[PDB]
This record gives structure tokens, C-alpha cells and sequence, in this order.
């Protein structure tokens, strides 16, 4: 239903190792479409799925010129972070910058996003209204001064609203057999013993897409948040995701816990249970 | 703490099975600075032509990034994963588990 | 352009 496409730069000085590096990428929901590395020998944006490739050369110039352009701009934001925080250029530090829209059901602008970093940290964002800023500290308050005056916010909404959501449609549509599909998770559950007194179940869910997924474990309809170990969600390498879920039981209790599974794949939530005989 | 020590996983694309074809996976996220180094071993030494994903990072900024190789797992064989970073006096060696 | 043309400062 919702859908979202997201920018993600990095760009880190390297002083005494060369010039900074600036890496971008771009997303739909959990797909990677794009890429641009300015550490390339011929630096290029170039394609990570295969519903990009149809676009024209008018396409990849225009990216990779922006992207030129940003690499630049970025290198000289780097040294004004220096001035604002009073820093060594002898230090290595990073800026992060995400940015994008998320599409509501009716296939309309929910929300737009822009957000800054230094060193990981926040520094500034655009507000949800697209029209103003919230700074972290007072060296972004300085950039929002700047930004303020320079009506950038209004060159946000523009792009947010516009192109953003056109892009965005228009790579749905092409990219509709696998953007517009959901693959329901692969399930199973384990038991390991631990001691001749206590075993592990691990509830498993394997090759879902997109990532976004509930796995949790019960005990006679009680979940287990405190006592359950959850493993982050991780990708398999081929576009989709796995993850699991696991709890450590007294031996000959197995049969009182279940694994409750939920993901836009499935037309149901599953309710999974060890079945050695199966 | 500005730099955060990343965490790692490693583990197969399809479920193993010795002698088949197969994908080893060691996905190191939530670490910051960008500056990492992984490597994935096979009874210790390193396996070269090793591949990984393009930076990228998540909503609280942190990186992750998958490294990957073609393996075929047996019975005997020992795989795992190696990762230094700026957090880490020693570097980290994570032993492949097939049933994590 | 797909990504974001603009560009101002910090």
C-alpha cells in the first residue's frame, strides 16, 4: 500500500589520505535502485535494479551531473562544519544526509523528509510542515539562519511534493512485478537443546520482502517480550530478508509456546509451534 | 560515545546443506565511523574475490553494510567472519553457526 | 532530475 523513496549521502574528509569521499544511494521501500561513488575512477550513477535500466541517457547524465555537483558541495560543507565546531582539519568526520517522500495508500504525498548529520549525530531536519527547520545545536542553528534566508524549504516542498512523488510512481509502475508483490516470510521452528533441563525454540522467517516484519514468541497466549531474543532483520543477498526469534524453555514446556508471525505477504498471521513429527 | 561498535551476523542465504552450492553472509550495521574492515575466513584463511553491498545507513545514522561470498558449507569446515574497526582494540572473529 | 538538484551551504 504505502510506499517511500529515500536518498542516503555520505560524505567523510580523509585529511592526509586523499580528498572526501562522497557516496550516495537510492532506495524504493527496501529496494536499492541506484548508486554513485565518488572514489570510482570514472565517477557515474549507476544502476542497482533492473526496473532502472530502462531510462535514457537524458537519465544517467542528469544524475550523475547532480551527483557531481553534491560531492562538491558536500566537500565544502565539511569545512564549514570545521568553523562551526572549532575543529582540526587533521580530523577525519562524516555527513549524512536522507531525504525522500513516503506515498499514502491513495498513492499521494504522505510525508516528505530531510535530514542532516555530523559525525552521527543530528544537525538538522526539515519540519513536517516542509516550511521550517528544527536545528540539533547552535552551529546548525546557524546553517537554519541560512537556509531560512535562502528559502530552501520552499525548494524542498517544491521537489517533495513534485518530482519526488513522479519518480517515485513512475519506478513503482515499472518496478510493479517485484516493487508492488509481497513475498511472505519462509517459517519454521527449531528446538536446540541447551542442557538436558532447558532447550531453545527459534521461530525463523526466511525470504520476505519488503523487510518489515513481527515475529514474537507466546506462552499460553502471552508474549514474551523480556525473555525473547530478536535478531535484527538481515538481508539474504538476494532482495529479500530474514530473521529470527528465540526463547530458552524449560525442557517439556515446549508445547505451551508459539510463534506469531505477521507480514504484508501473508493473508493471515501464522501461529507456528516446534512439530518434530512433521 | 560519537563512534558505535558494530554488530555481526553471519549466516547462509539458503539453509545448508553440505556439499550444495551456497551464499556466506556476514552483515556488520549499527557502527559509526564508515571505516571498516571485514573478511570472511574458511578454517582461518582469508577467501579472497569477497563482495559487498554499497554504503548506506540507518534512521539513527548508523552504517551497515553485507559482505558476501559463493561457499559450499560441509560437515567439517569451519567458517566465520572478521571485523576491526575503530571501536575494537583486537579485531572480532564471529564463528558461523548454521543453526543462527 | 530524479535526486535533488539543488544546492546551498551550510
Amino acid at each position: 500500500g504505502s510506499h517511500s523513496m529515500r536518498y542516503f549521502y555520505t560524505a567523510m574528509s580523509r585529511p592526509g589520505r586523499g580528498e572526501p569521499r562522497f557516496i550516495a544511494v537510492g532506495y524504493v521501500d527496501d529496494t536499492q535502485f541506484v548508486r554513485f561513488d565518488s572514489d570510482a575512477a570514472s565517477p557515474r550513477t549507476e544502476p542497482r535494479a533492473p526496473w532502472i535500466e530502462q531510462e535514457g541517457p537524458e537519465y544517467w547524465d542528469g544524475e550523475t551531473r547532480n551527483m557531481k555537483a553534491s560531492a562538491q558541495t558536500y566537500r565544502e560543507n565539511l569545512r564549514i562544519a570545521l568553523r562551526y565546531y572549532n575543529q582540526s582539519e587533521a580530523g577525519s568526520h562524516i555527513i549524512q544526509r536522507m531525504y525522500g517522500c513516503d506515498l499514502g495508500p491513495d498513492g499521494r504525498l504522505l510525508r516528505g523528509h530531510d535530514q542532516s548529520a555530523y559525525d552521527g549525530k543530528d544537525y538538522i531536519a526539515l519540519n513536517e510542515d516542509l516550511s521550517s527547520w528544527t536545528a540539533a545545536d547552535t552551529a546548525a542553528q546557524i546553517t537554519q539562519r541560512k537556509w531560512e534566508a535562502a528559502r530552501v524549504a520552499e525548494q524542498l516542498r517544491a521537489y517533495l511534493e513534485g518530482l519526488c512523488v513522479e519518480w517515485l510512481r513512475r519506478y513503482l509502475e515499472n518496478g510493479k512485478e517485484t516493487l508492488q508483490r509481497a513475498d511472505p516470510p519462509k517459517t519454521h521452528v527449531t528446538h536446540h537443546p541447551v542442557s538436558d533441563h532447558e532447550a531453545t525454540l527459534r521461530c525463523w522467517a526466511l525470504g520476505f520482502y519488503p523487510a518489515e516484519i513481527t515475529l514474537t514468541w507466546q506462552r499460553d497466549g502471552e508474549d514474551q517480550t523480556q525473555d525473547t531474543e530478536l535478531v535484527e532483520t538481515r538481508p539474504a543477498g538476494d532482495r529479500t530478508f530474514q530473521k529470527w526469534a528465540a526463547v530458552v524453555v524449560p525442557s517439556g514446556e515446549e508445547q505451551r509456546y508459539t510463534c506469531h508471525v505477521q507480514h504484508e505477504g501473508l493473508p493471515k498471521p501464522l501461529t507456528l509451534r516446534w512439530e518434530p513429527h512433521h | 560515545m560519537i563512534q558505535r561498535t558494530p554488530k555481526i551476523q553471519v549466516y547462509s542465504r539458503h539453509p545448508a546443506e553440505n556439499g550444495k552450492s551456497n551464499f556466506l553472509n556476514c552483515y556488520v550495521s549499527g557502527f559509526h565511523p564508515s571505516d571498516i574492515e571485514v573478511d570472511l575466513l574458511k578454517n582461518g584463511e582469508r577467501i579472497e574475490k569477497v563482495e559487498h553491498s554499497d554504503l548506506s545507513f540507518s534512521k539513527d545514522w548508523s552504517f551497515y553494510l553485507l559482505y558476501y561470498t559463493e561457499f559450499t558449507p560441509t560437515e567439517k569446515d569451519e567458517y566465520a567472519c572478521r571485523v576491526n574497526h575503530v571501536t575494537l582494540s583486537q579485531p572480532k572473529i564471529v564463528k558461523w553457526d548454521r543453526d543462527m | 532530475t530524479s535526486t535533488l538538484q539543488e544546492q546551498i551551504g551550510w
